[PDB]
């Protein structure tokens, strides 16, 4: 599909908040007992809306809603982690959960290096054909 | 399924995992983001009378909780202390390592009583309670929120386009009939002195509001409830924030023109 | 190895229950507070022991139950959501974990209709001989 | 290793993730299955007292939860509150989110008194409690079970083969020594009114010996205790539940011949 | 990067404890009812200092503590065990994520038996070539 | 990113999953390895004094536990139950499933008071508590636990180089000014006979003088507190662990020489 944002507003920036999964370097910082306490952990960032990312973005998340509320609604775990990590199980196994049928459309091998390795090397057999 | 974001022709788009194609590149588990986004940003109205009629309480539904690793910096979220008539607490405690939303440029305190007619509190648009990157169907005792939503992308391995510090302000309220069609707010001063709320009261215009009721000394001088009232004719700000005088008396209530 | 069911009895019937993913898109019955309570989340359906395979599913759920245990007492989580997707994962890892040696019996990679693109392709060469 | 099922040559067989050839296809976790099985499905027994001889205390053993994804309809569940003779509670609450299991014909709800020597009370097969798609090795307070066990299946991405509503009846019980070789159950009419309770009696023998009672007036009508015992003579139903008079007095026991 | 021992001392051996996975199978002992409590499922061994491992593990553990510690920071997770299901992820993403160039250097498919698989079948062409 | 061991060259080397070469081959999660080590073996002084120095107290921080499957047999292990002057608790109680650590030859179990100007005691130099298969940033009341660090390892597939039972034995200590610069100690031989502790004080020659004191009948025989010292000139062993009278009167301070 595409993202047709159908909101009311859409605020074109997106001043953010993360945190760092790598970020204390200095010193003693990265140790608990010396380091940020909760509320200091965070970094900042400042997004504009080039090729309209930002309100695209508002707008997935809105439409992302209903079928996150649905997954919700059927799991039993009370806080759920795993959902990045099952939609990278998932891109894995829809390349290669089957057999890779080379130059099918299903199948993520690229033969364009080993195609001209063997055109090039029939010419040490139909070039070198020596009498 | 759960929708996917990727970037393609310059462009977010929706697929998935299975409606990829072998040129998109995912390398890393990096490259996988959550991200929460504030209803604020879809223009929602965010003065507390109108935010509060967005949420109810039900029962039966048990509530759940999902992570998000990135936020935006809010000027409204909420921290909410509710009770019934007899006393008895109207939401949960926080379960533990559910802190409260990390940027907020005013938190509206609300404290107040109410029917409460359901074990847990939900958002009836079907939008979330966002905490500290975890996000829930519910509202929690005495934690600061803000309503959105999450969404998931896979970014670039790169780049992804062509081509102040932080400051909190609590403001608090007193309410009477939470969650029902007559809910009463009073904006409050200080602990005998309060402001019937409206909903085109801006969090600026109450912060100045109450600058000049402390610095006109016009608060409550008695041991009793001195409540303002701002007559109709005087405005205060249909604009999103990110693109943005005499007192007389008549419990005690009384007129601001 | 071969399921053999050695139960004294079997239901051949499997009446079941289970929750579905993405199911109520019918209008407001998505969001928590207007949908279904915990106990309208199920949907229902019955099968019929074709192939003898409900009860060999009662034959591998009882097998199934030393192996469950010993790896639930070894395990220090208190509730395990993690079966599947690790099975998911060790699936991609036995075939792609290596390298794929092409035509190997470990490699999961057919060359088929890249065998007839090269055997349809030397003859614009031996085909095309022309003095 | 965990064994994972796998449809081939037309049968269910065993094998792992291993065990595969490049021709099987895992090319979505939706084709993964956890299913909870029960125990009925097997032909064993399913009355109170044949039920409750599988079950026991132990201690030193950590409780494990797994969870299942979908399970089987049951004819019979459990749902026990049993107390030590000096009134402190045999089994623990059920944690945060256990609840009962969704599809019970009829929940055999047994009160009562035992030893109780152990922390949890586990199954003596090795089995497992099956709950809302939580399966544990233990027995929850007051929390509705089916026995079951647990399989794990790779299904196929399309078709897998050549080619009335839900009622749920609460059945109450009276234990004394519950968890002994001398374990005496009384089946409840009201709470003056008991049969005392045979391996033998099935579900639906009960329900219409509850109905006899009431509408042929044979309830305890004094505040006394009345003991109903049926002498061997009379037949209830060795079939399994998918293939399928008069009163008078000798606490106050008594005959139905 | 390579693993320099930089502590005041070693213990070259590793007198370790851990569990088995699939490790009661003498008759009822795999029933959590019948079988060992929580103190009696440890496996023990030891292990010496061949090739400096237990050593080079010491060292390891000790410069793994910086990175560890702020990923555990980053996350609200209270207790973590994905971390080597997300490296086994992780793993498979960075061979398997994109298209494979064959013969790349980052693309893990040997096609050593599918050169001379095709070396072997020019001579029934150009070997039998019979006028 | 997290480093991760792997053997290369018939030597342990650091990478990651991003690092490798196609040769490296990952079959099976069962290649993954976490393993907890104990700072023991790195050479740290291991004596009570020594030890709680390394530990603090600090609010602000959430606690964070991650697990471990293997460890490495202790012969030093902590075991705290630490109150304030006032008797409330300084350390939490073990969250549900955190047990003690399964092997130590000595448990230096330390029972006494301080101030605990923190919600939670953390190690100073970055280390970890390890229980039962979970390290955690913090300390648990009561529970014995082995200070050291975590590793994560890709093992080979088959062989991976070239080519007495379970004792435990506690020691109990009362402490004074707890996680302060002026902390005292005492090794209990019982409830009313005590010796003031030091650094070079290992646990054997703490069990060896426990047991002369019970042999020479040097506990104290009256309703009081009888603390014995030993004066500097008496040794009690610089070396690791895996590589190795008369008394006379002055509560009531004593001398042993
Ligand atoms: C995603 O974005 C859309 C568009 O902004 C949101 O749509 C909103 O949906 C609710 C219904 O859930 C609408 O409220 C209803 O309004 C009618 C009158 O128009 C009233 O009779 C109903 O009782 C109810 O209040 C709301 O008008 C609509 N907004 C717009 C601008 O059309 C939707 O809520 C967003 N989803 C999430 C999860 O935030
Ligand atoms: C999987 O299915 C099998 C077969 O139905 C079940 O086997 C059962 O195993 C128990 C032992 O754990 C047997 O009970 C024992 O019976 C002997 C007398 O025969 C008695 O002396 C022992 O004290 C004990 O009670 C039981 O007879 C046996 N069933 C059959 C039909 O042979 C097994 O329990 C199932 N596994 C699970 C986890 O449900
Ligand atoms: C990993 O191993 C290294 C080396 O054994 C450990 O280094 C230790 O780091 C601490 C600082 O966190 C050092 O303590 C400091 O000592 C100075 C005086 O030298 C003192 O002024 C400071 O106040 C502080 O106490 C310690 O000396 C140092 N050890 C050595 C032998 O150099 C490190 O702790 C290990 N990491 C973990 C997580 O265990
Ligand atoms: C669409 C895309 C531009 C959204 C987006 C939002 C936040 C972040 C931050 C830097 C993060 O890494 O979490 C990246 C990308
Ligand atoms: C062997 C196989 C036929 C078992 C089986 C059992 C239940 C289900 C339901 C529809 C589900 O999707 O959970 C599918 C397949
Ligand atoms: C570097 C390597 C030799 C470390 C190491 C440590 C412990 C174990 C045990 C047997 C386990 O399987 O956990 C294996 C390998
Ligand atoms: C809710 O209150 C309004 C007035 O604010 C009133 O008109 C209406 O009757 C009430 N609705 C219900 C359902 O009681
Ligand atoms: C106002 O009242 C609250 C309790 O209701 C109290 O905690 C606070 O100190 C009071 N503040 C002032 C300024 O009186
Ligand atoms: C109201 O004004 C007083 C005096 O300036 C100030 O202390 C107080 O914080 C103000 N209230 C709010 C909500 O900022
Ligand atoms: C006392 O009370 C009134 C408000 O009730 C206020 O306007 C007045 O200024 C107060 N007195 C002083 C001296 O400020
Ligand atoms: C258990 O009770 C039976 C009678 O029901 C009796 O024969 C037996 O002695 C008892 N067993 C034990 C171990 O006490
Ligand atoms: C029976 O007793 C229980 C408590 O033991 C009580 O809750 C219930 O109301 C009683 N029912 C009748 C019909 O007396
Ligand atoms: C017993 O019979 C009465 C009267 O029909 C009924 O109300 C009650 O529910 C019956 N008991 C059971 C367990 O169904
Ligand atoms: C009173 O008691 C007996 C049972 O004890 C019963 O059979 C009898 O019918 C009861 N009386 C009436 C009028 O039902
Ligand atoms: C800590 O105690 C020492 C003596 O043991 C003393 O010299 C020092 O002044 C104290 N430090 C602080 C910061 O109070
Ligand atoms: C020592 O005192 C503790 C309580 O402080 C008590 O539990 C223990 O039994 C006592 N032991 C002896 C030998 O007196
Ligand atoms: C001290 O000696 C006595 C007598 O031999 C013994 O019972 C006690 O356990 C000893 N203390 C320790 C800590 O081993
Ligand atoms: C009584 O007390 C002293 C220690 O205070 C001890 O040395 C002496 O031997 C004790 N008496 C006996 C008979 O052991």
């Amino acid at each position: 599909e595409a993202i047709v944002n159908a909101q009311p507003k859409c605020n074109p920036n997106l001043h953010y908040w993360t945190t760092q999964d790598e970020g204390a370097a200095i010193g003693l910082a990265w140790i608990p007992y010396f380091g940020p306490a909760a509320e200091g952990i965070y970094i900042e960032g400042l997004m504009h809306n080039q090729d309209g990312l930002i309100c695209g973005l508002r707008q997935l998340a809105n439409e992302t809603t209903q079928a996150l509320q649905l997954f919700l609604r059927a799991t039993t775990e009370l806080r759920t982690f795993s959902i990045l990590n099952r939609k990278a199980i998932d891109f894995l196994l829809q390349r290669w959960g089957g057999t890779c049928h080379i130059l099918g459309p299903d199948c993520c091998i690229e033969p364009h290096d080993w195609t001209k390795n063997i055109t090039d090397k029939i010419d040490q057999i139909i070039h070198d054909f020596v009498d | 399924s759960i929708p996917l974001g990727v970037i393609h022709n310059s462009a977010l788009q929706v697929s998935d995992v299975d409606k990829l194609v072998c040129r998109d590149k995912l390398s890393s588990t990096n490259q996988l983001r959550s991200v929460g986004l504030n209803l604020e940003g879809n223009g929602v109205a965010t003065d507390v009378p109108s935010a509060t009629k967005r949420w109810g309480f039900r029962s039966g539904v048990p509530p759940k909780v999902v992570n998000y690793e990135a936020g935006e910096w809010a000027e409204n979220c909420y921290n909410l202390e509710i009770k019934k008539p007899d006393g008895s607490e109207c939401l949960p405690a926080a379960p533990d390592g559910i802190r409260g939303f990390p940027r907020c440029r005013y938190v509206h305190k609300v404290s107040g009583t109410g029917p409460c007619a359901g074990d847990f509190a939900f958002h009836k648009e079907g939008a979330f309670f966002l905490y500290d990157r975890l996000a829930s169907t519910v509202i929690y005792r005495g934690t600061t929120f803000a309503e959105g939503v999450v969404a998931f992308l896979i970014l670039p391995q790169a780049k992804k386009d062509f081509f102040s510090g932080y400051y909190s302000t609590t403001i608090r309220y007193q309410a009477t009939g939470f969650g029902t069609n007559e809910t009463e707010y009073l904006f409050e001063v200080d602990n005998l002195t309060y402001v019937q709320l409206e909903s085109r009261f801006t969090p600026q215009f109450l912060l100045q509001l109450n600058e000049t009721i402390y610095t006109s000394g016009k608060r409550s001088n008695t041991t009793g409830k001195l409540i303002w009232k701002v007559n109709p004719e005087i405005d205060t700000t249909e604009w999103a924030f990110w693109e943005t005088l005499s007192f007389t008396v008549v419990x005690x209530x009384x007129x601001x023109x």
